[PDB]
Order: C-alpha cells, then structure tokens, then sequence
C-alpha cells in the first residue's frame, strides 16, 4: 500500500505529503510509478506537517501532483559481494550491462557509520604494490587515502589496472571501482580494456553518468564504498578507485543548492567539509580488514587554496604525481620521484634503511636536475669527475624506476614483473653505494629487479 | 550538429530559473545549469550495430550510427575559469 | 687586456641574468597567490549580494 | 518607432542613439522594486531580453534602410560587464575607444587592435 | 591544554550558522566568529590565590592556579593574513 | 509587569501592557536564578512587544519570566568618587574594594555638544617618539587613532604615549578598555598601582570575555566619565583600548535585531553608530579632552568599511604596517600612510615641514625603485639613485627607537627624543652629513649623535 501523495514538483526536487504519524525517516528512499517505470527518491528533510523533500533518483519529467508514493521504510540498499564482481551497476545497484539479474545474497544500506574507535586497528602497515616507483618514494598504507595527480596521455588507467591484478593475484584481494560522473564513451572504453586485459573478474564497477541527475552522482560514490565494506568485512584488503573527488564535491553543491540552503565561501556548500569527512572516514583498516583507496583529484583553477583541494589535502595519505614529461622518455610508470610524496615516508613508520634509501635518490635526482643546467648552459667540460659520477648515476637511478607491468604486455611484448619492497630497497640501496656502477645504464631499463640487470648485462 | 553560443543557452535558462524563483548559484546560475549541458552534449555519441538493429526492427543491420557534436562557448578575457565554461 | 675584459663581461651577464631569471620567478608566486584570494573574494562578496537580494 | 514610420515609407534614414547603456541602467533600478530577483553583477535577469527585444527592430528590410550609430557606455572600461559584453554581438561594426589611449592626449583614441567590422 | 585546529571548529560553527540561515560577514564566517574564539581561550588564565581560596570555600590557601592553552591554527599557502588567523 | 516571549542570543524580546511601554533606551531587570539581570531597550515592535540586549549572559532565561520595568537609562557614577578605581558597564565596582561614593549618576547615552560650543586650539603636544611628532604630531586637545592588524603595536605604543604625555600632564585620566585581554587589565592596574599614579586614573573594562551587550556600551559608560571631568572645566585625556570592538559588537547583534545586512555584511546603522559615539570626544569653550584610540583593522585591510568610516573622525592618524615590524623596525609606523592635521608650516613652522616633506618625498621615491631593484638588482640604477636608495634606507632605520615599556623585549634602555634633536637628526640625513656611516649605526638610537658612537663600533 503506498501511503503518501506529490504535493509539488519543482525539477529535480519532490514534495511528498504523507500521514502525520507515518513521516519517513531521514535518507528513507521512496518509490513511484512514472508511468510504466518506477522511480526512486530518496529522503532530505522533514518538514512540518508531515510533508517530506525529496531529490529523485532518475528524470523527474512526467510526475504529476497526486501520485501515489509508497515508503520503503529503509535507504537505499544495493546488492554485494562476490556476485558483484565483473558486473556494472548504476547507482541504485541495478545492472547497467545488458547481462541480466545479479545473484545476490544480501543487500546493504549505503549510509553508514564509521568503525568507531575501538574497531579500528591497532598498527600501522605498508601495502605492498609491487610497483618500484610507488612502493619506494610514495608508499601505500593499508587504510591510506592515495591522490592522483597527473593529466592524460600520461599511463593513468594503465596504473589503475596494474593495481587491481597485483591486489588480485599478489595479494588476496578485490577491487570497486566508483565512476562519480564519468563519460560515457570512457566508462565504455574503461570496461573493454579491462575485458582485453583479464582484469575484469578481479573488480566491479558502479557507474554514474554524467547525464544521471544530481543526486545519482553524489550517491553513487557511497554504494562503491558500500560494496567495499562487504569485501573488507570477509577479512580481505580492498582498493576503491574514486574517478573524481572533485565531482563528488560539485554533486554536494548542486544538490544543496537545488535545496536552496545559503552557500557558503566560494560558493560551496555549508556542508562540504562534512560530506568529505563522510566518505573518507569510512576508508580506514579495521581489525578485520581494510580499505585502501586512490583518488583522482582535480585542482579548480591550478589553485590549491580552494576549498575543494584545502579539504581533499586533509585526508590524503599519499600523492601520485604523472607527468607527459617523463612519459617522453619512454619511462613508464610515467611517476614523478620528486613530486609524488608519501606521509608514510618516516622513520619510525617504513625504518631508517627505507627513509635513507629514498631521501638518497630524492637528493641524488634533485642534484641531477640542477647539474642538467649546467651541461645546457656551459656543457659536460664544466662538469667535475664527482658530478660526472653523479651523473652516471642518476641516469641509472632514472632507468631502474621503470618497470614492465603485466597488463602492459601488448606494449612492451615483455612479460610483467613484481617486486618485493626488500628487493627494490636493496637494488636502489646497491646503485648509491656504487657496486653494481660498471654496468650499462641500459642495463636497468625496463629489467625488474637489480638480480635481473645483471642477467641483462652479461647479454646486452 | 554545431551548436552555436551554448554560453546563450545557459543565459536563457538562468532568465527562465529567476522568474521562476528557484534558489540561485554562483554567478546567478541555477544549482542544475551543470545538469543541462551534460545532459544536452551527452546525446552526441557513436551506437553500435546491435542499437540500430534494435532500434530500427531490423531493417538496418550492418551500420553503427553516430552524432558528433561541436558546440561553442565564448569567454570574456581568456577566464577559462567561469563557471559555464 | 681587452679581450680578457670582454671575456669578464660576458661571463659577468650570464651570473646576472641567472639571478634574474630567479628573482623573477619568486615574484610569480608571489602575485600568484595573490591573484588566488581576490578570485576567491570577488565570487563569495558578489553570492552574498545575490542570496541576500531574496528578500 | 519614428525611425521604423520613415523606414516604412521607403526612405533610408539614419538613427543616432546617445547612450543605450542607460536604457539598460534604467531597466535594472525598476527591476528590484518589480520583485525580480537579481543575476550576475545586480543586472536583472531579463537583461539579454530586453536587449535583444529593442536592438532587433533597428534593422533594414526590403522596403527600407535604417543606418545607426550607438554610443555604448563601458563601466569603468570593463569590456567584460554584462551590459557591454551582450550588446556586442548585435552590432556590425564596433569602435572601441579605450582610455588608455586616450591618457596619452592621441585622440580619436580607437583601438585598432580592438575595433573591428563585419 | 592543546586545542587542535581551532581552524575546524570556525569550520563546524559556520555550517551550524549557515543552516540557521544567520547572515555571513567577511569570507563566509558569522560575525560572531571572534566571539567564539575569544570566550573559549580567555579562559585560559593564572589566577590569584585570593581567587583560589574564594572559588575552594577557604580549603586551598596561598596557591596560584593556572591553565596554560596551545590553539592550533591551519593557514592556506603561509598566508598570515586571512581573517580566522 | 513584562513578560520574556523570545530569547535568540543576546536579544530578548519583552512583552508589556500597551498603556506601559518602555522607551527607548530604558533599562530593564530580571531575575535570572541567583543574580539579577539588565536588559537594554533598543526598539519598540508593535503590540507592546519591545526588543532589548541583555547586558550579561542570557543563558538560562525561560520564556515567560516576569521582567521589572526601571524608569530610566542606564546610569553611572562620575565625579571624582570614581578615580582610582576599576567599573563596570553598569558602572559597577570591579575591584574588590567597597562602594563607589558616588554624589551622582549620569546617563550613558547623550547629545554631542553644540557647534556654538567647540573650541580650536594649535598647542602642540610633544612625545617621546621619533616618528610621531616629526611626522603626524598632535595638539592638545585633538584626536589621534593607532591604525594596525593584529600583533602590530598598539598597545605598546599607547603605553608609550600614556608614560610620556599623561604623566608629564597633570589633569586626570580615563582609561577605557573594550573588548581587549583581561590580562592586559591586570597588568595595567598594577604597575599604575606600583607607581602610585592610580589615584589620577579612572578604568572600566569590558573585556572580550564578556557577552555582546557589554562591548557594545562600555565605550559610552568611558566617555561620560570623561564628559563630568570636561564639563567640570578640567583638562582630560581619554585613552581607548580598541574602537574596532564597538563597532563589532553592533555586528554581532545587529542581525538579531532584524535589520539587513551592508556592505561586508556590516549592520547598516555602522557610520552613524560610529560618528554619534565619535563626536562626544570634543574639547570645549568649558574643558579639553586629548583622546588616543588604537583601532584594529581585519584582515590588515585598510579598505574595510570599519577602517575606512573611523579615518574621518580623527584629526592625527598612524598606520602600521605589518611589512615594517617583520623587519623588526619599531615602531612599524609607516610615514607614507601615517598623517595629521597640525602638519602645516603655519603651526609647525617652517623647518619642521621642510623636513618632513623632504623625508616624505625620499621614502616615496625608493617605493618607486623598488620594482625595479627587485627584478635588475640595484648595480642597474643611476648613480644618483643609488643615493636615494642609500639615504631612504638609513631614514627607515633612524626612525627605530628603544621604548621604556618595550625593555622587557629587547632588553636594551629605552629612549626619550627632544623634537629639535628629530630634526636636526634627519635634516642631516638628507643633506648627506652621514653618508659615510653605514646603515647599522641608525637602527634602534635615540638621537644622532648615538648613532655616531654606535658607528665607531659598527
Ligand atoms: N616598540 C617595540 N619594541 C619591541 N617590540 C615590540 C614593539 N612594539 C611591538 N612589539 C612586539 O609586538 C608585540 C605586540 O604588540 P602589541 O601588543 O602592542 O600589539 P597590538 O597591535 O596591540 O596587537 P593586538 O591587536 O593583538 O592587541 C609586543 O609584544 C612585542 O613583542
Ligand atoms: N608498462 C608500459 N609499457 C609500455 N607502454 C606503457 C606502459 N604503461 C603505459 N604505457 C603507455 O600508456 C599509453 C596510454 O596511456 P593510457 O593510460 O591509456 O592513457 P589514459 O590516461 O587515457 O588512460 C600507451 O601509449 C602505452 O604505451
Ligand atoms: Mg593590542
């Protein structure tokens, strides 16, 4: 029996009049006939009189004033789990691929509290990539927030699928992608090259177009994140790739202000800082297991003072910094050693022989781009038998940071390559102390660990 | 299909969203003037040969079809950084 | 004479130029950021005088 | 209108318009107190309209020719202001008078770089 | 006592001023802003042992007591001059 | 007779029978658990309905609380009863000694004096500091306004002009403290009470620890002390802890009062709240009043409406620029933005405005080369710049000085500058009979010849 009545229309947002003493609760989702198909809307405010405000979850076009409304007395609840899994699903976790019913067990609510204080762990841990560069200068935590930074053309979904089949195979693990406001030929282009690679099995894939209303594209991101809290509750270490935290931030302006409340500096919400802290709380490693995620940001103006990054900054853990420029070198992963960081990088969290290790390659590359000057501007006699040593050995620091990856494999025409963080530590170690200095720098070049370069070496 | 000043388009819908007295924006514009260009330019797209056997009841099987879409937008000094475009 | 002199002189520009070439790019982030607080200023004066116009 | 009666005719006149800047102007002090709610830098929402509504009628058709010659008012010499910025693209030829010329004692003060004609 | 980023609670105040619809001054803070501030750390104070005895009903005589405050401020790009710092 | 029908922060709106309806600007009184409350009238709304500010905190007031009608303004004690001890906005005794032996209370809220009633007057007032007096010096009986942003000197400069002028002066003093730091009170009261010099001196203090209602009066309660010292026929100085809070405390009820917002979101009322209270600060045909006034300025925005509004009223004004104390030259008076209305060759004479127009037109000019030093480096500039540069840079540091009550920080004894020793100092200076010593030698002496025995040292 439905039990409410429209009581306005005004685009995307809905008035629903129900019985006084039936008034849903807050985020309660509702549901309608638009004619021959249902439509949901979910719960933003009461207000008096048993009147309710509502955005709806799909084209309001076509509501009249009067429809019935019948109250599902619970959110939004999408299906999860291994069912999940090589499926895409749209917001309300219904199945955008053509390839019939998910095979659910349960469905779960998407809001959430976070673990609370006495579930989460009680230790701090790397996670594992496999990936030299990451794994070195910019390590994961488990529970870390992880910022993309680099443009296009620059190996950015490559890197993703990387991730996705190392936590897959190398560890245990599983994998959400959240398409907050994708493009529609992208997110097709996406799904395809996760079919050629054989990634596709490892990670499921929730999807909100841009063409979605505004709340599809804010709500979206919460049942990625919810379908991770059930890999991560079966005891698995799980990775949520966020496609855009800026449009996650947009999608909160538009809906507040759809709202109408009264905006805030720059024009964001009054609620901003909140709706991140909602979502990046729920990220973090429990006892039973955690959420690892990267995140690509999106600076509004190349300003890093604008709320949207001020705020995104805060929970960040680690910074990925792509670059065209290196990419131009045939280097890939196309990563930054210099302006990729990591908090984790310390002492006390990754040990004295990994903090000296990568503040040596951090100096040895930063004096190396000063010594590229000089050999522009007065050439190589300038240069000293110490800076020429120097010189000779950034340029096979430089090389050693590349790696084939197994979905690259089409490229290079050479089998992938995973490396423990105790080998790529010993190898860059080895480098800087000047053993292993009589090898051809392109001995190191796309070799995977320094045991393999001199195996490289006694054929090059 | 060329859409010419689709910056006029969002002027027009602003005009329409303020006699209507919806909540306004930055810059005036209405909380879903985002929400009409994206759904607008979104149509633009390349179909496969499985839509337009669908689509048509199989009287045109071999053929995708496409909509490219070039519209236009007009910036004041080179700010690439208001809010329509 | 001379022409260690001229050497001394062309030497003597490129040390110059090169500080310049520095000092000026301090003066850029400096206006930069400048720039940053009156965009920012500039939108939330002028979405003040807009909601407050409801009225 | 007494430009579109000797336009009718058949005669070919020319109109000279002093300011249609306050034209605008004059539009945005009645706007607030006829309940609109303000756009942009405090220019009614209709702007665009009305605009578009006068400019429209100064043309010449088959029966007719109207020549005119539009002073424009640039508030403090930004070309970006709303009122500016939209009567620009109803024009056919446009001379832009710029200050900063102008400071220098060189009159006519036209930008070359600026001005422009179809 | 340490108060970590007093910066968040200008913050958290501001969205609770804002949903109360309470006008905005400068940036987007409420004009009372320096009044929440201010009550908070003036607080923080050495107080005479005349106070002392008073406040312990004459239990405690001839000690000085005292809360010392660290506030932690967060501010964009080092900039110094922003109106919460 | 009233009862309480709203509570919305400060602003308590009191409803009474229509044949009985307060004024405007009556007291009221209510009794809130253990201790007694006053409202102040501020508008009169319709139906008896009257919309008051709560001089003390409001938390714990209930609706329908009955509410005592007084017949009359606030009224505080003035006359000499009040020297030499520490009052309330209410004119309350705040030090734990006895009652005030007050002979009468006057009205907080006045008329400003008739223009038939003002009195000129171009007595120069001599300071201690350097800058001050070379460039933007004061009258007796005129107005002068520190203007800086936080952390500036104000108050330090203040205290300067409080040990230089009001102890060299022999009348009686008003010290009113609104919306600064309590222990900035306390640690005034003590060193006037350790030099035995509290008995000429009258404080209330409204510090930021109080609620709205308190800031926003406690400035008026100041002046009509000082207004039955003037009336009385005496020579009065007024000292203002910060202006900028009055101004504030409007803001921060002015909302609750129902009145849309201006500007910066500033009350609308903002320059006629400003110049009512302003313009009671005036030397008469009867009695004189020297007045200084630190003035806070936010955001160091010297543009705001708050800054902007306040210049006007005053007759020597003093910037400080944030700029100049990161250099650590104190203090950080700029002398490009710093001006007074007694810098005029009739008053000062000739000498005096040669030099310091001469000062100013150097210190403009190296504002002028600085673009390009920055970008060229100074070996570009002409030979005749490069002497500008190094005349304007040893005029900066000269114009440093050790203050006494400013020891504490730099340990080094502070310094007392006669006015001729000022210009005979940078007259000097300009014509280049110092052009061999280096610029260390001028940073932080009193007078030139101590950067001359400094020089001998480097
Ligand atoms: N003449 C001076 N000599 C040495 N130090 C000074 C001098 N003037 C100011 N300072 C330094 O600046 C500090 C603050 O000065 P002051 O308290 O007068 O600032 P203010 O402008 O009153 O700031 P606020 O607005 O916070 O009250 C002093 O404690 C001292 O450290
Ligand atoms: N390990 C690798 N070996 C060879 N090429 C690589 C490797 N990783 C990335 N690339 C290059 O990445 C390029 C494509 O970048 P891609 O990630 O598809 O861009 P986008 O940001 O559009 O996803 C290809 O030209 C490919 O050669
Ligand atoms: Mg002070």
């Amino acid at each position: 029996m439905a039990t409410g009545k429209i009581v306005q229309v005004i685009g995307a947002v809905v008035d629903v009049e129900f019985p006084q003493d039936a008034v849903p609760r807050v985020y309660d989702a509702l549901e309608v006939q638009n004619g021959n198909e249902r439509l949901v809307l979910e719960v933003q405010q009461q207000l008096g009189g048993g009147i309710v405000r509502t955005i709806a979850m799909g084209s309001s076009d076509g509501l009249r004033r009067g429809l019935d409304v019948k109250d599902l007395e619970h959110p939004i609840e999408v299906p999860v789990g291994k069912a999940t899994l090589g499926r895409i699903m749209n917001v309300l976790g219904e199945p955008v691929d053509m390839k019939g019913e998910i095979g659910e067990e349960e469905r779960w609510a998407i809001h959430r509290a976070a673990p609370s204080y006495e579930e989460l762990s009680n230790s701090q841990e790397l996670l594992e990539t496999g990936i030299k560069v990451i794994d070195l200068m910019a390590p994961f935590a488990k529970g870390g927030k992880v910022g993309l930074f680099g443009g296009a053309g620059v190996g950015k979904t490559v890197n993703m699928m990387e991730l996705i089949r190392n936590i897959a195979i190398e560890h245990s693990g599983y994998s959400v992608f959240a398409g907050v406001g994708e493009r529609t030929r992208e997110g097709n282009d996406f799904y395809h090259e996760m079919t050629d690679s054989n990634v596709i099995d490892k990670v499921s894939l929730v999807y909100g177009q841009m063409n979605e209303p505004p709340g599809n594209r804010l709500r979206v991101a919460l049942t990625g994140l919810t379908m991770a809290e059930k890999f991560r509750d079966e005891g698995r270490d799980v990775l949520l790739f966020v496609d855009n935290i800026y449009r996650y931030t947009l999608a909160g302006t538009e809906v507040s202000a759809l709202l109408g409340r009264m905006p805030s500096a720059v024009g964001y919400q009054p609620t901003l800082a909140e709706e991140m802290g909602v979502l990046q709380e729920r990220i973090t490693s429990t006892k039973t297991g955690s959420i690892t995620s990267v995140q690509a940001v999106y600076v509004p103006a190349d300003d890093l003072t604008d709320p949207s990054p001020a705020t995104t900054f805060a929970h960040l853990d680690a910074t990925v910094v792509l670059s065209r420029q290196i990419a131009s070198l045939g280097i890939y992963p196309a990563v930054d050693p210099l302006d990729s960081t990591s908090r984790q990088l310390d002492p006390l969290v990754v040990g004295q022989e990994h903090y000296d290790t990568a503040r040596g390659v951090q100096s040895i590359l930063q004096r190396y781009q000063e010594l590229k000057d000089i050999i522009a501007i007065l050439g190589m006699d300038e240069l000293s038998e110490e800076d020429k040593l120097v010189v000779a050995r950034a340029r096979k620091i430089q090389r050693f940071l590349s790696q084939p990856f197994f979905v690259a494999e089409v490229f290079t025409g050479s089998p992938g390559k995973y490396v423990s963080l105790k080998d790529t530590i010993r190898g860059f170690k080895g480098i800087m102390e000047g053993e292993y200095d009589h090898l051809p720098e392109q001995a190191f070049y796309m070799v995977g660990s320094i045991e393999e370069a001199v195996e490289k070496a006694k054929k090059l | 299909i060329i859409y010419d000043d689709l910056s006029k388009q969002a002027v027009a819908y602003r005009q329409i969203s303020l006699l209507l007295r919806r909540p306004p924006g930055r810059e005036a514009f209405p909380g879903d003037v985002f929400y009409l260009h994206s759904r607008l330019l979104e149509r633009a797209a390349r179909v496969n040969a499985e839509y337009v056997e669908a689509f048509t009841k199989g009287e045109v099987k071999g053929k995708t079809g496409s909509l490219t879409a070039l519209p236009i937008i007009e910036t004041q000094a080179g700010d690439v950084s208001a809010f329509v475009p | 004479g001379v022409v260690e002199n001229l050497a001394s002189e062309q030497a003597a520009r490129m040390v110059a130029m090169k500080a310049a070439t520095d000092n000026g790019g301090s003066l850029i982030k400096e206006l930069q950021l400048v720039y940053n607080k009156a965009r920012q200023a500039s939108i939330t004066q002028e979405l003040t005088e807009i909601v407050s116009g409801a009225a």
